[PDB]
């Protein structure tokens, strides 16, 4: 169990360092989305790592109902904002490249992304709380009828994974097709740009999918079926945690530390 | 037989330089070393005049110290209200390639020009509401660099044919022509009395012409690179020029030589714009390195840094009363500092 | 390993009992 | 320029009527445009105003709802629809241009006007109404306000108009300090808040008419009774 | 041929050289006298109160 | 903005803002270009569908729903060092080279070297037009390619000579993120608008990729 806390601590430190660096460097249109995603991931890591560490280490919850509900609600809000911001960047790139060439529209899309986070945040908060067994106290769910649990988990997985993932895949496929169709004329710059764009799209899609699959898959497994109480299940669950946190930590790495504009800005500051 | 004439010119330059050195008994810095230097001057971004969409190549405060024209590369010529950041006018230009601009001292007419070799004059106080091109002055074979009004009827311009020209607006012909530069003249600055004016060229030289007669009065050779700006000390008998070799210089009409040189080992980028203060005690200067380093006009010491621009500074003006200073750069925003 | 806190975090109140 | 009005005649009470004003000779698309009535034997009275770009529209205190105003920029026309006319609407209408920017001179040009017959507020007061004068001597008139017109920005909004017998009035001095274009230097304005003076030095011909002082601090705009000059 | 440019340059330099000059000390005197006798009304040099400037 | 006239002035300022942003959008939509090269090199006879409009010469033809602007800065007769930064935001630089002048070839080489290695044009791509296939192709048989370039060693045939000139002109790049697109023209029986179109398309797409976070 010591490895659990040390891995969470290292991932938290790496993610907070990277996201803080990106926010400081940023202090256009894609930069707005990068800042929003970095803010979302910073909020996610800050509101997730210590509390899940305490849950997996301490025997009982020791921070009360207010902290329990507040932390879990902003956990869900930050996760949803991050995923929707990734989808927004992909559709933004599709619009910019396919319709070759809006701050107000970007702000409307953002504000909008936070509004959507909130519906899903509402469910985490409302139905979360401190349970008293038949003594001690704990922080987990409070759901009267399992039907609403199953529906909410299925809805959040379907929306907040399929819609951004499919949107990202479709938009990047369209931009790749547009590059391969409009720049079919051979030249060194064209081939280098096509190679770099293929690399970046491949990295983004693979990282997003592989990172965010285990969390939703284990939640669906909990809804449909049960976890067998085995050490292997514990390693599987912590692997899901670590992949979600790794996504929240390396999104700045694969989204700003690779872009040439942000690289120049970082070298400046 | 031209060798004799060349030798005569060389020897004439010899005794003119000897006389210049003989009159140079001391230096302005040595005499004024007893005066207390002015401390670091803190100026902040008061108003951000935004609305331009391209690089801003010129600006000019009106005589009321409130209205200023700003000429951009997007073909726009915007007359602002500096107090409230209101756009009084937005003139669309015939030719988008403009890098000079003016505001008449009477306030009625506005000049513009650039690569089109034509100085366009626009009337603002028309009987009808809109602003229409009052006239177009086409007698230059080179790009116009700076244009300043003398009155509502006379203008002065410099262009790329190594030539300055003083024009009568009501007729449209060159009233007088000033020639003698071997390189493109890039700026001029009109005196407070509107009788004498200087012009600096790309040949690392400056020449001082008059209005009444037509030929040059004095020549100044102190720089080693291109000259990108010029301005007068308020008294009208001294002028400070900005070069591309990262060294501003200050010359005097009466001394007929160079007075001081403002330079620093930390600055390498050339000077794009210069302008004095209301009394001339302080001097500003725009540097190609995104900043605006203020240099004391009597101690040659770097005072402050107006580091608030995201691109090369191009235009820089101090109002008639000196209340504020407006700096416009290729970031498409002017900024007011006080 | 699997403690009561972590098990209740996933399964829920009735499921962990 | 030219501002020609049409739509006059006699209308039964309670009816509806259109007034159309056509503008020719200036960029009508960039002028706030006013409708002002004058009773057959009384002074001027502001009725309506429509801003350039149709952004803001204002009506007088007595005519909200009954009247409406509109502009057709491509045809250079202004429409004024009057509904439920009363016995006090039997006044001659005037259509006035005004451009609004820093240093601009509004209320400068007036149209010929069309007479149509029917079968708080800043109280602007003129002490005098008729002063017998002869050409050759300076004559001074005074105007008063119920509220301090001097704004914080330092601009005090007063306009002076001179209406000749059977002729449209023109702006003489705006903000009591700037002489309008085409106005002789004979007219001069001065004074302080709620106390304004207009002086005509070396009086001559062509100046025999009625003088109006108008405030512009806040809508609804209010005119004055008018001082009529006689020989 | 090329005599015109040379003769014009020589003549212009002849007028330019034959002028009366003043010692640099007097010029320096004039400059700092102007700088000191007008520094009272130099808003850039001497800071103005934050209640009088229009650009607050 | 408390008074009535200040509110009206703010309204007029907002109207002016709406025009300026609106113009900014139409203006941003057209795509530019700067014409250079020596005189008598076909720099004014690239496309016969001009729709032109002494000094800068504008040309505002359209093609494939894209507004192309050509600025011919010839006839300025001044130093390029002071106004070449006006065109810092152009999409590309069209450079025309006359192959029939064996004495002006070196001057064109120095001009292209200066243009490509300027501090402002470090990332603005270049479209290199080599004019007059036929004149050079007959004068090469009339006069060998050794009076102008004594360092030539390859075959004296047309294609090898053209490739050698192309290599000499492209050797001046020495810079990354800036490419040189080639096309060979004669202004006699050729329609060279498609090469401009697809070169500018490539440049615009590359700029969009580098500006949208990709690459």
């Amino acid at each position: 169990n010591f490895v659990t806390l040390v891995v969470f601590g290292l991932i938290f430190a790496l993610g907070v360092l990277g996201n803080s660096l990106v926010i400081t460097v940023l202090a256009s249109t894609t930069n707005l989305f990068i800042l929003n995603l970095s803010i979302a991931d910073l909020a996610y890591l800050l509101f997730c790592i210590p509390f899940q560490a305490t849950v997996y280490a301490l025997p009982t919850w020791v921070l009360g109902a207010f902290i329990c509900k507040f932390i879990h609600y902003f956990f869900t809000v930050s996760m949803l904002v991050s995923i929707f911001t990734l989808a927004a960047m992909s559709v933004d790139r599709y619009v910019a490249i396919v319709h070759s060439r809006v701050s107000r529209n970007a702000l409307l899309g953002v504000g909008c992304i936070w509004a959507l986070s909130i519906a899903m945040a509402s469910p985490v908060a409302y139905h979360q709380g401190l349970f008293h067994p038949r003594n001690q106290t704990f922080c987990w769910e409070q759901w009267p009828d399992p039907r609403h649990k199953k529906a909410y988990v299925v809805c959040t997985f379907v929306f907040g994974y399929l819609l951004p993932l499919l949107l990202i895949c479709f938009c990047y496929a369209k931009v790749l097709n547009h590059l391969h169709k409009k720049l079919k004329n051979m030249s060194k710059k064209s081939e280098a740009s096509k190679k770099k764009t293929a690399q970046t799209v491949l990295v983004v899609v693979v990282v997003f999918g592989i990172s965010w699959l285990p969390h939703h898959i284990i939640h669906l497994w909990a809804e449909f079926g049960v976890f067998p109480l085995t050490p292997a299940s514990f390693l599987f669950r912590i692997t899901a945690h670590c992949l979600a946190y790794s996504n929240s930590s390396v999104n700045p790495i694969i989204y700003a530390f690779l872009s040439e504009n942000f690289r120049k800005a970082y070298k400046q500051v | 037989e031209l060798d004799q004439l060349r030798q005569e010119a060389e020897q004439l330059k010899n005794q003119i330089r000897d006389a210049r050195k003989a009159c140079a008994d001391a230096t302005l810095s040595q005499i004024t070393n007893n005066i207390d230097p002015v401390g670091r001057i803190q100026m902040r971004t008061r108003r951000t005049l935004r609305g331009h969409l391209a690089k801003i190549y010129a600006m000019h405060w009106g005589t009321d110290s409130r209205l200023l024209v700003s000429a951009s590369q997007d073909g726009k010529l915007i007359i602002w209200d500096s107090y409230t950041t209101n756009k009084v006018h937005a003139i669309p230009l015939r030719s988008s390639w403009v890098m000079t601009c003016a505001y008449a001292p009477s306030g009625n007419y506005v000049a513009c020009g650039g690569l089109d070799n034509i100085c366009s004059i626009y009337n603002l106080k028309t009987r009808e509401g809109n602003v229409r091109v009052s006239r177009e002055l086409a007698g230059h074979t080179g790009y116009l660099s700076c244009c300043r009004f003398l009155d509502d009827n006379q203008i002065v311009t410099s262009s790329g044919d190594t030539t300055c020209a003083l024009w009568d607006i009501e007729t449209g012909q060159q009233t007088t022509t000033f020639t003698g530069h071997t390189g493109d003249v890039m700026s001029l600055s009109l005196a407070p009395d509107t009788r004498l004016f200087v012009s600096g060229a790309c040949d690392a030289s400056a020449k001082l012409w008059d209005v009444r007669e037509g030929m040059c009065r004095q020549t100044f050779t102190g720089h080693e690179s291109d000259i990108n700006a010029i301005c007068f000390f308020p008294n009208g008998n001294a002028f400070a020029t900005g070069s591309d070799d990262a060294t501003c210089r200050l010359f005097d009409l009466r001394a007929d030589q160079e007075l001081m040189t403002y330079s620093h080992d930390n600055i390498i980028c050339g000077i794009t714009s210069v302008s004095f203060s209301k009394s001339g005690r302080l001097l500003l200067a725009g540097y190609d390195d995104f900043n605006c380093n203020v240099w004391d006009a009597l101690k040659a010491d770097r005072a402050g840094v107006l580091a608030g621009h995201d691109n090369r500074v191009s235009c820089l003006g101090v109002t008639d009363d000196g209340m504020a200073v407006a700096t416009g750069s290729w970031d498409s925003f002017l900024k007011i500092w006080n | 390993g699997w403690t009561l806190n972590s098990a209740g975090y996933l399964l829920g109140p009735h499921a962990v009992g | 320029v030219q501002l020609v009005e049409s739509g006059g005649g006699l209308v039964q009470p309670g009816g509806s009527r259109k007034l159309s004003c056509s503008a020719s000779g200036f960029a009508f698309s960039s002028f706030g445009m006013h409708w002002v009535r004058q009773a057959p034997e009384k002074g001027l009275e502001w009725v309506a105003y429509i801003s350039s770009g149709s952004g803001t529209i204002y009506y007088a205190d007595t005519v909200k709802g009954r009247f409406t105003i509109s502009r057709d920029d491509p045809k250079n026309t202004l429409f004024l629809q009057m509904t439920s006319l009363r016995s006090e609407d039997t006044a001659m209408y005037y259509c006035v241009r005004s451009i609004y920017y820093y240093g601009s001179s509004p209320f400068d040009f007036w149209g010929q006007g069309t007479t149509l017959t029917v079968s708080s507020d800043i109280v602007m007061t003129q002490a005098t109404s008729s002063v017998p004068v002869t050409p050759g001597e300076s004559v001074s008139i005074s105007c008063r306000s119920s509220k301090s017109l001097l704004h914080s920005n330092g601009n005090t909004y007063l306009y002076w108009f001179l209406q000749r017998p059977g002729q449209s009035p023109q702006l003489l001095i705006y903000r009591m300090s700037n002489l309008a274009s085409g106005v002789p230097d004979r007219f001069s304005g001065s004074g302080s808040g709620t106390a304004f003076t207009l002086t005509i030095s070396r009086l001559e011909a062509e100046d025999v008419g009625v003088y109006y002082c108008m405030q512009h601090l806040e809508y609804p705009l209010t005119f004055g009774a008018g001082t009529k000059l006689e020989l | 041929a090329s005599i015109a440019q040379a003769r014009k340059l020589v003549e212009q330099l002849k007028m330019e050289a034959n002028i009366d000059r003043i010692k640099v000390s007097k010029a320096a005197a004039d400059l700092m006298a102007y700088c000191e006798a007008h520094a009272k009304e130099d808003p850039l040099l001497t800071p103005v109160p934050a209640s009088e400037n229009p650009f607050r | 903005t408390l008074s009535a006239e200040e509110r009206a002035a703010l309204e007029r300022s907002k109207a002016i803002e709406k025009n300026l942003k609106e113009d900014g959008i139409s203006a941003a939509k057209d795509v530019k270009l700067l014409l250079l090269g020596a005189d008598n090199s076909g720099k004014s006879t690239i496309v016969k569908q001009m729709k032109i409009i002494t000094g800068i010469v504008e040309t505002h033809f359209t093609f494939k729903n894209l507004h192309f602007r050509l600025f011919d800065v010839g006839g300025q007769r001044s130093e390029r060092k002071k106004w070449i930064h006006c065109f810092e935001d152009v999409t590309a630089i069209i450079f025309c080279v006359d192959l029939s002048d064996y004495n002006r070839m070196h001057e064109s080489l120095m001009l292209f070297d200066s243009i490509c290695n300027n501090k402002f044009f470090i990332d603005t791509s270049i479209i290199l037009f080599l004019n007059k296939k036929d004149l050079f192709g007959e004068k090469i048989k009339k006069s060998p390619l050794t009076i102008c370039f004594p360092e030539y060693t390859g075959p004296n045939t047309y294609e090898d000579a053209a490739a050698y000139i192309q290599a000499q002109f492209e050797s001046k790049n020495r810079s990354p993120n800036k490419e040189i697109y080639c096309h060979m023209t004669c202004a006699t029986d050729t329609n060279n608008a498609q090469v401009i179109f697809d070169a500018v398309t490539d440049i615009i797409i590359a700029n969009n990729l580098r500006g949208c976070g990709l690459y």
